[PDB]
């Protein structure tokens, strides 16, 4: 009225429209903020880091929203976490390779490097909305963005009756983690699990929508060194990711495979024994070479955590902290690249 | 104590002696070895590749065996007929025909005649039930000591102990 | 004088020397699979052009082109080479449509807004008409391998090799084209494998 | 921070030391040549040596609210080493708040009746400090009069000797070589 | 400069191959034993840095890894390593007062206290390869 | 056979690789009619333009708030405010106030214990009596 007049103008269309104008962006502090706060490339203007908030679930056309930005984006990430696993640690098995790379680039991490830059959500979409506020709609889940995995024609049976899904085709079929594909309104409600899988994906492709961005203005070299500072920097225990079945049968199978003499566990120290909490210290060893080692309260528990270690040193084996990575060779002058080590494969036992 | 400087004090532990043995008149390199276990990340020498140029002698270098525990023999005692002849008898009366029995008969692992055939179904869910009806003797102090005992195995393989 | 490993299996992984399991079929355990030197090098020379061959290491040569249902995998398979080669392919298929000389009609805003109209962004709006799955299809990778050759050194055991399509021989042959892409990125660079994937692959596919 | 981030499984556990209160000590004994002269250690000072394995203290993880002291298994208690005339002229009292009920004995009687282990027990436990976590401590003091006891298989190992035992000093170094042969 | 010792130039990179290392960096003579990616709070305010500046540490006791130990007699030659930290703040702690009294006397005297404290982040602790030098 | 953990992700070391200003936002609210916000008007002609310049990753909001004292409230990328009363203050303490707000992180005020602050494991590892020369009582 009156004695309230609007603090930001707006025609009398701005909530019809999905999301903000373009030329709104030229006006938000926050947009200008977030800009300079992750010290972005100023050949990247406002309008493009407008767009890279607003999610398909808010403007449903193919432009104004975060679809295409953010799968040239998710191809720069994943490829850039891949080859650096592949050689930091060569040995990972296929398994333990789909969860580094969906601890680094998955919509878990990715909502906390949004949230660590200071992205707010919008309540609900419009054209009335600050451009520097994450827009998306939780209630709509029938957006999807495109990838490189094919639906499985056994899909159906796969989650019915539990049907079997081999690792060797993840890699064909799967997605680029291993998950299968394709797995008026009132607002008087509460939270659902649904809804936080929707807002966890938005923050998601905001953030690849960001990488893409800056690959459309900067170049590929700026790409991999915004992925190499805010997702590689990351820190992330991937001997936590193991779980075994059976450790002592894939060690037998190792040093079978790899003619080593068989595994004999050794009694290193003990103390304790016939008491409540005793220690029982292990180690396993192919001829006289120690392989790993492991203590627990039990003797064959001692021996199973012994032939874990062992398996571990194997495939958490690394060349160095800071490989090489073939995406060197792209940029020019660079020294000619050395042939990096190719592992056989994940050891695959009774 | 009254402050937290004075209880710093008293509860101070000294430096290991390696690290007070300091030089005079330059820098040192001195060997250190901690009295500690080692990570998974300190590949030993048999698991590095032929390639890998860091394989190098001992550091001590470059300045009998423990009792056995757990050392098995595979055999193989049972022949291509042997093994029909374990499927024939399992199945004709899975009651006398268990695997202890066909195991002392053959000379062989429980495990190994579990591989070559399984009892019917019906003989299975009976097993099933008979390890379900001692469960329900147990009261609430061993049924809770069963669970941990399960917990603690899956953990271990999970790396949590 | 080792042996290379792709031509043995560890002795002391063998078992008693006879199978265990029931098959219904007999006619299934028989498969043939290639174990001469010579006839490899044929195909990598004819699908990477001459000097292809050499363009491996022995031992990567037979890792890249054999499958994890060969040998119950105690000879190396190609699952890692793979999971790299697909990350590999699927940029460079993105970039070939980014810098594609090719516009079209834009789309029409039913609020009648008009878009942001940047340059560098309109490389980025050409995904809107053509997708990299578009191109990456499965039957046409996997005709690729056949029409080269692949399916006659390609080392695996079909599920029943009266019907190599139900066994999954698309899907294997996939699996085996991003593992020869992904063992060169690792063993000559992102320079190599990126030349190659534009004119081996890409070029080759439309 | 970075040097106590990691498994403090080992570090806490208890171990089951031992020694034999008739053994020679060059370190506790008093007397250091010559060779053939060299003690066991005194009564007292083997008890100030158990109250530090009690306490924990030769841990680098040492804390005093934490209980993380170790078991000491003590043989051969009955030969236990004392100087002078300790023995016969040492007395132990005892009050029950009661007057007239003053209860004394000489080390001697007590020895008699509960033997050597009482001995140790009463020398250690009042080397420890005096506070709630004293009798937990004291308990894991295990004295014996003879060579025998119930923990043979406690003890702690290195590769099968005993620490105490004739070889166990090379079965530790043969272990730490081996050890060595990793990044 | 005075030259590396040969004893140093032959083991350094044997301890620079090992996975992990550890530094005992010195500010204003005080020790912190840190890591890369380890966060510091100095029990002072550094004066003239703001969140953001970076800072070139120069005076470390000791450069080791697991097995092998780098001592320098009052310090390490600052050719061997590179030690970077950066400014990430200033924290703040909870005011405590200090009531100052005798018995038998009514006057009880206060004294507020709340100290800042500056936070660093090691974000860099590599050791250089000497066999140029 | 080795199956793999899906609950653990990666976690951001804030100053590794990149750094990043926990303060995001400051809202400035003074009164036109309020005597003890004299200062404080001050401040937002003198100094908080050239404050405001020098500080482009921050965005700061000037709002009149009459019938109340002026205050500086931050807001941190953790989620958390901080709001500082600088009633009778003068511009420069004002300043001197802001620069806390911007050098300050959300988290609440702490008693200093320990210096270091570390996630990574043990260099050396922790001690352990069966990885030594033993103990001899």
């Amino acid at each position: 009225n009156d004695r309230f007049p609007p603090l930001e103008p707006l025609p009398p269309a701005a909530e019809s429209l999905p999301s903000p104008l373009p030329e709104r962006a030229l006006t938000s502090a926050k947009l200008a903020a977030l800009h300079a706060r992750l010290n972005l490339s100023p050949k990247i203007p406002l309008q493009t880091l407008a767009r890279t908030l607003v999610d398909a679930s808010a403007d449903e056309n193919p432009q104004f929203n975060n679809a295409n930005l953010a799968f040239v984006g998710q191809t720069l990430i994943n490829y850039h976490i891949a080859e650096w696993l592949l050689c930091k640690y060569p040995r990972l098995p296929q398994g333990i390779l789909f969860s580094a790379m969906k601890a680094y680039a998955g919509p878990k991490p990715l909502l906390q490097i949004a949230r660590s830059w200071g992205v707010d959500t919008a309540a609900v979409p419009g054209g009335e909305v600050d451009p520097g506020l994450l827009q998306f709609d939780a209630l709509k889940p029938g957006v999807a963005i495109t990838n490189f995995g094919y639906k499985r024609t056994e899909l159906a049976y796969l989650e019915k009756f539990k049907w079997r899904r081999g690792m060797a085709s993840r890699v064909v079929l799967d997605d680029d983690f291993g998950d299968v594909v394709r797995s008026d309104v009132s607002y008087d409600r509460y939270g659902n699990p649904d809804t936080r899988a929707a807002a966890e994906r938005a923050h998601a492709y905001f953030v690849r929508a960001v990488v893409g961005a800056i690959y459309a203005h900067c170049g590929r070299e700026a790409a991999k060194a915004f992925v190499k500072a805010h997702i590689m920097s990351r820190t992330l225990d991937i001997a936590k990711l193991f779980e075994f079945k059976y450790p002592t049968r894939e060690l037998a199978a190792l040093c079978a495979r790899e003619d080593f003499e068989p595994p004999v566990a050794r009694l290193l120290s003990e103390t304790g024994r016939q008491s409540r909490t005793p220690v029982f210290v292990v180690g396993i060893y192919s001829g006289s070479d120690k392989l790993g080692e492991g203590a627990a309260s039990s003797l064959d528990h001692a021996r199973f955590k012994a032939a874990m270690n062992a398996l571990k040193a194997w495939y958490l084996y690394s060349p160095g902290e800071n490989p090489r990575v073939p995406s060197d060779m792209l940029e020019e002058g660079a020294k000619p690249w050395t042939p990096a080590y190719i592992d056989m494969g994940e050891v695959i036992s009774r | 104590q009254s402050t937290a400087n004075r209880t710093k004090r008293m509860l101070n532990i000294p430096p290991h002696e390696s690290f007070l043995n300091v030089p005079v008149e330059g820098d040192r390199i001195i060997f250190n070895p901690p009295s500690s276990e080692a990570s998974v990340y300190h590949t030993p020498f048999k698991f590095l590749p032929r390639s890998d140029p860091r394989r190098r002698a001992n550091i001590y270098k470059l300045f009998d065996l423990p009792p056995v525990l757990y050392n098995p023999t595979k055999s193989y005692n049972v022949t291509p007929e042997q093994v029909e002849e374990i499927r024939e008898l399992r199945a004709k009366d899975p009651k006398k025909y268990s695997v202890t029995y066909l195991s002392n008969k053959y000379n062989c692992t429980k495990v190994f005649i579990m591989m070559c055939t399984q009892a019917p179904r019906e003989h299975q869910e009976q097993h099933k039930l008979a390890r379900a009806r001692t469960a329900e003797n147990w009261g609430p102090r061993r049924a809770a000591a069963k669970l941990d005992a399960r917990r603690r195995k899956e953990m271990l393989h999970r790396g949590e102990i | 004088q080792p042996r290379p490993r792709w031509s043995y299996t560890p002795e002391r992984m063998k078992g008693p020397g006879f199978s265990l399991n029931l098959v219904k079929d007999p006619r299934r355990k028989q498969w043939m699979v290639n174990s001469d030197p010579a006839k490899l090098d044929a195909f990598y020379d004819a699908f990477l052009g001459q000097g292809g061959s050499r363009m491996l290491s022995e031992e990567t040569k037979w890792l890249a082109v054999t499958h994890k249902s060969f040998d119950y995998g105690r000879r190396g398979y190609n699952t890692r080479l793979a999971f790299l080669g697909r990350q590999i392919i699927a940029l460079e298929t993105t970039r070939s449509i980014l810098t594609s000389p090719v516009l079209n009609e834009p789309i029409v805003d039913k609020y009648g807004r008009t878009p942001y109209n940047h340059a560098a962004l309109a490389n980025i709006d050409k995904l809107i008409y053509t997708q990299p799955l578009d191109i990456m299809d499965k039957t046409k990778i996997a005709r690729m391998g056949i029409d080269f050759g692949l399916l006659t050194v390609m080392r695996w055991k079909p599920r029943m090799p009266e019907d190599l399509e139900s066994s999954g021989v698309v899907v294997v042959l996939n699996s085996t084209l991003f593992a020869i892409i992904g063992a060169i990125s690792l063993e000559k660079g992102a320079a190599v494998a990126q030349r190659i994937v534009r004119e081996k692959i890409l070029k080759r596919l439309g | 921070m970075s040097q106590t981030v990691g498994a403090t499984r080992l570090a806490y556990s208890r171990v089951w030391h031992h020694i034999s209160a008739v053994t020679p000590h060059p370190t506790l004994s008093t007397i250091k040549a010559p060779s053939e002269a060299i003690t066991p250690p005194s009564l007292g000072r083997l008890a100030s040596r158990i109250a530090t394995i009690l306490m924990g203290k030769h841990k680098p993880i040492w804390d005093p609210s934490t209980d993380c002291g170790d078991y000491v298994v003590v043989t051969n208690c009955a030969g236990l080493y004392t100087t002078g005339h300790k023995k016969w002229r040492k007395t132990y009292y005892r009050h029950n708040t009661r007057p007239g009920s003053l209860q004394a004995i000489t080390m001697d009687a007590l020895m008699e009746k509960h033997g050597g282990a009482e001995v140790l027990r009463k020398a250690v436990s009042g080397m420890l400090p005096k506070n709630r976590l004293r009798d937990k401590r004291l308990a894991r003091l295990k004295a014996f009069e003879g060579d025998a006891h119930p923990y043979k298989e406690n003890l702690v190992r290195f590769g099968g000797k005993v620490v105490g035992a004739p070889g166990w000093e090379e079965a530790v170094k043969a272990i730490r070589e081996a050890d060595m042969e990793r990044l | 400069q005075p030259p590396i010792s040969q004893q140093v130039k032959e083991l350094l990179p044997v301890l620079a191959a090992q996975p992990g290392h550890y530094t005992t960096i010195h500010i204003h003579g005080k020790p912190y034993l840190v890591t890369e990616g380890d966060t510091v709070k100095l029990p002072f305010k550094m004066p003239g840095v703001a969140p953001g500046d970076v800072l070139r540490l120069n005076r470390a006791s000791v450069i080791g890894s697991r097995d092998l130990t780098l001592q320098g007699a009052p310090y390490v030659d600052e050719r061997l390593f590179e030690c970077r930290a950066i400014v990430m703040g200033t924290e703040s702690e909870p005011m405590r007062v200090m009531i100052k009294k005798k018995r038998r006397c009514r006057k009880k005297k206060h004294v507020f206290s709340k100290h800042k404290y500056t936070v660093l982040r090691i974000n860099q602790l590599k050791i250089n390869d000497v066999s140029s030098l | 056979t080795v199956k793999a953990l899906t609950q653990i992700s990666s976690a951001g070391r804030n100053g590794v690789g990149a750094f990043v200003l926990q303060c995001k936002k400051l809202d400035i609210h003074y009164s036109d009619w309020a005597g003890s916000s004299r200062g404080m008007n001050g401040f937002i002609k003198s100094l908080l333009p050239k404050f405001a310049a020098a500080n482009p990753q921050i965005e700061f909001v000037v709002s009149p708030r009459p019938a109340k004292h002026p205050i500086l409230m931050g807001h941190y990328i953790n989620g958390r405010t901080k709001a500082i009363c600088v009633r009778n203050m003068e511009p420069l303490e004002i300043l001197k106030k802001a620069e806390l707000l911007r050098d300050a992180s959300g988290e609440k005020p702490q008693k200093f214990k320990k210096p270091v602050t570390s996630t990574n494991p043990s260099v050396r590892g922790v001690w352990s009596p069966y990885h030594g020369q033993g103990m001899a009582v």
